[PDB]
């Protein structure tokens, strides 16, 4: 029983760690569509120059 | 001699005559050109 409540714990932290991993990502995704919009406000000033 | 100042009365009335409508054509000019620059301003406030 000690086994397998090892066992189990292991495959819930990597569950944990890959959760972990997924908001690391959407994070990365949300500043992309950050900087792609900053690109459309910078076009627009060099317009106005 | 009567003649004479005569004419010269009238040289005096053409000299302020030219010197007044130089003036009032730069002032025209003065005009058109402040129309063009508040155009170019108008655009540049659309883009801010």
């Amino acid at each position: 029983l000690l086994i397998e409540a090892e066992k189990v714990s292991q495959s819930e932290i990597w569950r944990r760690r890959r959760q972990e991993w997924e908001i690391q990502r959407n994070n990365a995704e949300a500043e992309m569509k950050q900087i792609d919009a900053q690109l459309k406000s910078l076009t627009v000033r060099r317009e106005a120059a | 001699r009567s003649m004479v100042t005569q004419l010269i009365q009238f040289g005096s009335t053409l000299q302020n005559i030219i010197e007044r409508q130089d003036a009032e054509s730069l002032n025209a000019l003065l005009q058109n050109q402040a129309k063009e620059l508040i155009l170019t301003t108008l655009s540049i406030q659309d883009k801010t």
